[PDB]
């Protein structure tokens, strides 16, 4: 009941761009 | 393949409607962006019915269980977020360079819907703390 | 002796320089005259030379070295100059140079090419300075071998050194006056260099990043461990290589680009096997043919790595691509140079070694936060979640291209364009070794001999103090909390007599003006004697101060170059013996002290040395001649950011030339920094050709009479609080008569800031040397006498706040720790405190930043401490529970401790190192640095200081842990930052559980 | 104060795009006939563009490390009353919202240029009765009208007009086409004697006037310059604009001399007076224009300095390296402006086209031209 929280990442990270396909979205 | 993107609802309540004023729009929307992983339970219906009355941290609304995770208290551009019995997140309201846009793609009819615009963003960069 | 060996090694080098594109270019024969100044007419090839070694080259092999050039069409070529090796012996006895040389004629039966007679300067002999010379016979012999055999010869004689470390291409370099990074039109007669082009061209540039294999919780091993991936970036252009028999599938391409600025497409090449990644990596710098390869920490695990699976699948990596490892066991090639970044961020970063991981510096220097993934799940994840690893993998191989491209490329190019070496070189050689060749090519072509290595036996502890370091009050200071000052009367009463001449001087010296010129003196004066007479009247005062900084504009240079200092000028038991003496009075010579430091009982004794005001300038010339052009460089600076605004803003215009001028300028301007910086430690060190502890003394000890004559000044007009070397912390009242702006004719505005200005014209009425000498006439002997001085003191500030610490040791502070904060709150230097340290707690770091700015909330010292003691309150009540009020995960992750361990395990980590022995072999821990992680625990009880790390990673931890041993810990944390100062402050002890002993009430006026 | 609540699943619809000033402005205009729209060539391989009704932007994902959580504020639909836990600075309540989207990336939107996909599109060279040759062969694909295949194709409406009318796209009986290149010049060919022969104004004219001048004395069966084809060569050769056509004079001057090469000098290399000797008969009387040989650069080589032959850029590699070596191998010295629309292809990094040549070849330079030797 008291079993929420956040495991923090010590730093920010942005991944890497990937293209999209019509799958991807469906 | 090929489908429209539809966005003359949102763009008819835009234009009817002021424009936005505080960090929530007029229709009613928030993002969030935690540095982390937010460790929730795997099943939800079975620990909802155990959460005793008095607390109310986890409801029953329409059939679905919702968990009561936390409280948000804005003051100015300062933000906090209480998650739980024993987290505490110190934030702020920042203004999106760029203003994001949540979509909605309806793969039943082949619908894409625009949902709404965004300007601003509540971040919380820092480790949490007990709610103190 | 290796004369052939040296020739095969030669053919097959040039051989790898012909397959990688450097083919032996020989210009065009051309009878003409050999000029300078004309290029357009002589027959030849223009080229940007980008390296250069010493070589033996056939027709017995002849002495020579080949330069690597590009060129402005987009080529390479290589070209090679002869040059004879040469040194020279030095008579005792003049008058029987025939007999030594009958001697030698014998003990070089047939070492020698040749000899000749030649005449140098000698600064140790007597009459020198009138024109007598020293006379040398100069012997030239083929190579480098013979020079050694030669000096092999030699050293019986002297048991019944020289020239050991003079590089060959050192020597050509200099006699010949390349340098790489410099353009020059290669012609028959030499080498010509075009003054027209300064912009560098732009190499091909390789960095690259390998992922490889290795056992669970163990460190990789090359004799069995395997590559799964290669990464790496050549000119913006991403390529990745992948070992399918381990990855376990096909990566797709992708893009990585962490800011707009640096942006990242990469291509990949999904390899079968080992052997075909290896073959395609070789093949793809083949045909790309680098001249830059950068890793970071390549030396010590990448190349011997590569170099032992490379050996196993026999691949030759020498033959395939020409890099080979060195004496050193460094990894080498001739073509291309290896930039192992790690070296430049250990030499010239300014970062404690704390942070020389690739996060810290990626994060200080590139300025954002690359992924970070445990290595245990490193390697599941290669056949579990690839797309992860590699992204991974590319996001190390940008981090190490862009810093090298931003920071390391530029500034070792500039370096190599003063100094005489190649870049592998520039990089890895002390500061010292290389102030040591800019000097030896002044003297070169000063045409001074050069004097041999120190070899004198190391008075014991020669470790005199270098510098002079103080506390002089520890506590919170802020702009909005009031301080007493008690103003000495007859300070003010010097200032106020002081005043004109102290404005002219400002006016004329430091401003290089002329009072003539200036609108406003009478009105600033009055402004300034109103402030200082209000000072005057009421003297002791409470009021909101001040928060400055002052420090002298390059203390140790400028001490240098002002007294004429060099190693040459130190008497040495005669002076004024057969040059005239009356001329400034005092025998020429100026005496000045230094203290000398003997232990034996330990003993200083001030001493005093002369230095001659006409000794030959070469020492001090290139000191003040480097000044200049460093100031010209940033003058340059200032004109290029004008010309980057004042333009057009249509980015790509044929104006990102102007930002490469902006970029190297910049460049050269830092590494004249580093280079006169390197200038006061070169004179203590072992086997110096120029040692002289004597004038490292002289320096110090003036620069602590300079900053004690500041901080006797500022103490009778202000408060200062932190002294270190040759900087002062303090505040002054805020009355203090502080800025203006003289309004000159053309209308601009000069600023002056009056205690800089009164303390610039204190030092110049005290330390000036009036006796600077110089010749007007050299033939006749003729010297003229004028005034030099060019120390000053500047002004940063005004802060918003400063913390300093306190010792645990009665009447004892804690030197190099401080924090300062600026206007904004942010922060502006930390020194000393636990976060350098070896051995810290995240959560104590986590504390320590938490606190340090909540000292900037509240209005009165009451409410401060009252925050802080409410934080105090805060920690009290999470580490009284034991940790109860806390999640099980996030704790666990939170206990490490991390240490270095110096030296090799053959302390406290020493234990665990030992226990680490036990547990994962001794092998493992036959190297120095494990993994160091550990807790102090409670139990068990009563176990000794050495076996307090524990290891604890493999391992109710809330009864566990040693609760009250943290509090101490955080304790001793906080009597150094909060409770201590608090008292030296009369405050009394926020913090009850660690009890203000009866000393520190004693230390303040109580 | 708004209580934050989660619900157990989401909505993976809800997709984050970034949205740039200039998508603001596209967004905030109800003039617009098609807003948006999401194309892509196929299902599984071809990347996916978003097209308003002038431009084409290419979509690129972005991950990140983040929870990224969106709430939506909701109105419980039965009153519901928290109780207070040790929280401070807690202000009444007075809305709800609820996390209903976890969101773990964003789609990027940059400038690109909309190309058509001509997969089932065939080639049309002016066969007679074409209607039972489309059943010749077995075209499932059916494209009726062009909007068809606007709609169908990853280009806005003004894109997908200008890239067909320069590839010189057309109809004949209903079955859309591309015109070959020999049949196209030669009913330009045509018609620009019908129209000089009728003393048309050239740069005012109009479908009906000119499609009557071609097909005035031939059977209509027989006619395959029908006024569609009248529409291509006036939009390709031509600009409109009540709109009438204006011929671009150098333009067809240079198409001419394209044909030319094709079809002349494809396989020796000919002095270039007699080329423009010949070159200059083929046309029809008293068309005003001059020449140069530099009208063809990037459509023809030079074996010797004073010899032109022809040279087809879609013959020419993809790989640069090859590419480079058959062009060293045709000429081991090239001018300058002969090679840099022959080399713009190969990559779009924006920079000096010197350094661009640097990566393989070298540059030399002489009195005024530079040549380019692979050493
Ligand atoms: S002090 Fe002056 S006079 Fe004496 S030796 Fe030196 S230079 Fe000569």
């Amino acid at each position: 009941t008291v079993k929420i929280w956040v495991k923090y990442n010590e730093g920010f990270s942005n991944a890497v761009r990937k293209n999209v396909t019509w799958n991807n979205l469906w | 393949p090929s489908v429209d993107i539809d966005a003359s609802q949102w763009q008819k309540l835009t234009q009817s409607r002021e424009k936005q004023t505080t960090v929530i729009t007029p229709l009613g929307m928030m993002m969030l962006e935690i540095q982390g992983e937010l460790e929730l339970p795997k099943d939800f219906a079975s620990l909802a019915r155990r959460d005793s009355p008095n607390e109310g941290r986890f409801s029953e609304q329409d059939g679905e269980t919702l968990i009561r995770f936390g409280s948000l208290q804005i003051d100015g551009e300062r933000a906090t977020l209480f998650v739980g019995k024993k987290q505490r997140l110190l934030g702020k309201v920042t203004k999106l360079d760029v203003p994001m846009g949540i979509m909605h793609f309806n793969s039943k009819d082949n619908k894409v819907e625009l949902v709404d615009v965004m300007k601003y963003k509540v971040i919380f960069k820092d480790r949490p703390l007990p709610i103190m | 002796a290796l004369s052939a060996q040296q020739l095969l090694n030669a053919s097959k080098i040039d051989d790898i320089d012909s397959m990688m594109g450097f083919e032996r270019y020989v210009p065009p024969q051309y009878n003409g005259r050999f000029d300078a100044k004309d290029i357009d007419q002589i027959p030849g090839r223009v080229g940007w030379l980008t390296n250069m070694h010493a070589t033996l080259v056939s027709q017995q092999g002849i002495s020579g070295v080949d330069f690597y050039f590009l060129d402005e069409e987009g080529g390479s070529f290589k070209s090679t100059v002869v040059y004879d090796p040469y040194f020279f012996i030095a008579c005792n006895d003049e008058s029987r140079v025939n007999d030594v040389e009958e001697l030698v004629k014998k003990y070089l039966e047939s070492c020698l090419k040749s000899l000749q007679i030649i005449r140098k300067e000698d600064l140790t002999m007597d009459n020198h300075l009138l024109g007598l010379q020293k006379t040398l016979i100069k012997l030239s012999f083929v190579n480098s071998n013979q020079l050694f055999e030669a000096r092999k010869l030699l050293r019986p004689i002297l048991q019944d050194i020289r020239e050991y470390d003079v590089p060959y291409h050192v020597r050509v370099s200099i006699d010949k006056d390349i340098r790489v990074g410099k353009w020059y039109k290669v012609t028959q007669q030499g080498f010509i260099e075009d003054t027209r082009k300064i912009a560098f061209a732009d190499p091909v540039v390789m960095a690259f990043a390998i992922a490889t294999t290795k056992p669970p919780l163990k460190f990789p091993d090359s004799a069995v461990d395997q590559i799964m991936m290669i990464s790496y970036m050549i000119d913006g252009e991403g390529f990745l290589i992948t070992n399918r028999e381990i990855i376990s599938e096909d990566i797709e391409d992708f893009e990585y680009t962490p800011k707009p600025e640096y942006p990242g497409f990469f291509t990949i090449f999904n390899e079968n096997d080992e052997v075909a990644l290896l073959q395609r990596f070789f093949e793809h710098i083949r045909d790309v043919r680098p001249t830059v390869i950068s890793t970071f920490n390549g030396d010590f695990f990448d190349w011997p790595f590569i170099h032992n699976r490379s050996k196993i699948h026999g691949l030759d990596m020498f033959d395939e691509i020409g890099f080979a490892p060195d004496a050193e066991g460094e990894y080498k090639s001739s073509y291309c140079s290896h930039m192992d970044c790690f070296r430049w961020v250990k030499r010239d970063s300014y970062l404690p070694q704390g942070s020389q991981g690739l996060k810290a510096v990626t994060q200080s220097k590139l300025g954002y936060n690359p992924i970070e993934l445990d290595p245990e799940l490193m390697t599941p994840y290669a056949f579990e979640k690839p797309q992860h690893l590699s992204e991974y993998s590319v996001s190390d191989a940008v981090a190490t291209y862009y810093l090298y491209m931003k920071y390391v490329h530029p500034f070792i190019f500039s370096l190599c364009t003063i100094i005489p070496l190649n870049p592998d070189e520039t990089l890895r050689k002390g500061t010292g070794t290389l102030c040591e060749m800019l000097l030896m090519v002044q003297a070169y072509q000063h045409n001074i001999l050069l004097p041999n290595k120190h070899t004198d036996p190391i008075l014991e502890s020669e470790t005199y103090v270098g510098g002079h370091v103080e506390s002089l009050e520890a506590g919170v200071f802020r702009s909005d909390l009031k301080n007493e000052f008690k103003i000495d009367p007859s300070a003010i009463d010097e200032l106020l007599q002081e005043l004109p001449e102290a404005l002219k001087f400002s006016v004329e010296v430091e401003n290089k003006s002329s009072v003539d010129k200036v609108t406003n003196f009478e009105e600033i004066k009055n402004q300034i004697t109103q402030k200082l007479l209000e000072l005057k009247e009421n003297n002791i005062r409470n009021e909101l101060p001040l928060i400055y900084h002052v420090d002298v504009a390059s203390m140790y240079p400028n001490i240098m170059t002002t007294n004429r200092l060099q190693p040459d000028s130190i008497k040495a038991e005669r002076d004024c013996a057969s040059c005239d003496f009356n001329r400034p009075g005092k025998t020429c010579a100026r005496k000045l002290k230094w203290a000398w430091r003997g232990e034996f009982v330990s003993e200083i004794v001030e001493r005093e040395a002369i230095v001659c005001q006409r000794e030959n300038p070469f020492y001090v010339d290139t000191v003040k001649s480097f000044r200049d052009r460093r100031y010209e460089f940033k003058g340059l600076a200032k004109t290029w950011k004008g010309n980057l605004s004042k333009i057009d803003p249509s980015d790509k215009h044929a104006r990102d030339e102007a930002k490469k001028m902006i970029v190297l300028y910049d460049s050269l301007q830092l590494a004249h920094k580093v280079i006169l910086n390197s200038f006061y430690g070169y004179v203590m060190r072992k086997g110096s050709r120029w040692y002289s502890m004597e004038m490292a003394g002289i320096t110090c000890l003036t620069g602590a009479t300079i900053i004690q004559m500041a901080r006797a000044l500022v103490e009778r007009v202000g408060r200062p609080l932190e002294l270190d070397t040759d900087g002062i912390w303090c505040i002054l009242p805020k009355s203090f008569p502080e800025t203006y702006f003289f309004t000159l004719e053309n209308g601009k505005k000069l600023y002056l800031s009056y205690p800089c200005s009164m303390l610039n014209y204190r030092v110049h009425q005290k330390f000036t040397n009036h006796q600077y000498q110089e010749l007007k006439d050299p033939l006749n002997y003729i010297y003229e006498t004028h005034s030099e001085n060019t120390i000053f003191f500047e002004v940063d500030g005004p802060y918003k706040a400063m913390i300093l610490p306190s010792s645990k040791e009665e009447g004892k502070g804690i030197k190099k720790r401080y924090a300062v904060f600026n206007e904004d709150g942010s922060l502006a230097e930390l020194k000393g405190f636990e976060l350098k340290r070896r051995g810290e707690l995240q959560l104590i770091k986590n504390f320590q930043s938490d606190i340090f700015k909540v000292f900037l909330e509240g209005d009165t010292l009451e409410g401060c401490y009252s925050a802080v003691a409410s934080v105090c309150n805060r920690w009290l009540d999470v580490l009284d529970s034991h940790g109860l009020m806390l999640e099980d995960e996030d704790l666990v992750s939170l206990i490490c401790e991390n240490r270095s361990m110096s030296k090799t395990l053959k302390s406290t980590s020493i234990t665990t190192a030992r226990r680490l022995g036990d547990f994962l072999g001794e092998d493992m821990v036959k190297d120095k640095g494990l993994q160091c992680k550990y807790i102090i625990s409670s139990k068990p009880f009563n176990a000794p200081v050495t076996e307090r790390a524990i290891p604890v990673a493999i391992f109710d931890i809330r009864t566990i842990i040693d609760w009250g041993y943290y509090r101490e810990r955080l304790g001793s944390a906080i009597q150094k930052i909060i409770t201590i100062p608090a008292a030296l402050q009369g405050v009394s002890n926020p913090v009850p559980r660690v009890e203000h002993p009866d000393w520190l009430k004693r230390k303040i006026a109580t | 104060s708004i209580n934050l609540h989660s619900a157990p699943e989401y909505d993976p619809s809800y997709k984050l795009i970034q949205l740039t000033p200039e998508l603001l402005d596209i967004i905030q205009d109800p003039v617009q006939n098609h807003q948006l729209r999401f194309k892509s060539l196929d299902k599984d391989k071809s990347e996916v563009v978003l097209c308003s009704h002038d431009k084409t932007w290419v979509l690129k994902q972005r991950k990140h490390s983040n929870t990224v959580l969106l709430m939506r504020e909701f109105v419980p639909e039965q009153p519901i009353t928290f109780d207070e836990t040790l929280l401070f600075g807690l202000s009444k309540p007075y809305m709800d919202v609820v996390g209903f989207a976890k969101t773990e990336s964003e789609f990027e939107t940059r400038e690109t240029h909309g190309e058509l996909n001509l997969n089932s599109v065939p080639i049309y060279n002016g066969e007679l009765d074409f209607s039972d040759k489309i059943m010749k062969r077995s075209s499932t694909k059916v494209i009726g009208t062009l909007e068809e295949l606007l709609e169908n194709s990853p280009c806005s409406a003004l894109e997908g007009i200008s890239k067909w009318h320069k590839i010189g796209g057309s109809v004949k009986d209903g079955v859309l086409c591309i015109l070959s290149q020999d049949f196209l010049f030669k009913a330009l060919h045509v018609l620009l004697m019908s129209a000089m022969a009728e003393s048309l104004d050239l740069q005012h004219l109009n479908v009906e006037d000119t499609h009557h001048a071609v097909g005035k004395d031939i059977e209509d069966e027989f006619n395959p310059y029908t006024r569609e084809i009248i529409e291509t060569v006036l939009n390709k050769f031509a600009v409109q604009e009540n709109n009438t056509w204006r011929l671009r004079i150098p333009f067809i001057a240079q198409w001419y001399g394209i044909q030319a090469l094709r079809k002349y000098v494809s396989g020796i290399s000919m002095p270039i007076d007699e080329f423009l000797i010949k070159w200059k008969s083929l046309f029809p009387p008293f068309f005003p224009c001059d020449i140069d040989i530099d009208m063809l650069r990037g459509y023809h080589f030079k074996p010797t300095d004073k010899t032109v032959q022809y040279i087809a850029k879609s013959t020419l590699p993809m790989d640069p390296k090859e590419r480079f070596k058959v062009l060293f191998r045709l000429q081991s010295q090239w001018d300058l402006e002969d090679i840099k629309p022959l080399i713009e292809e190969l990559n779009s990094r924006g920079m000096k086209i010197d350094s661009f040549i640097m990566k393989y070849a070298r540059r030399k330079r002489l009195g005024k031209k530079t040549v380019v030797t692979s050493r």
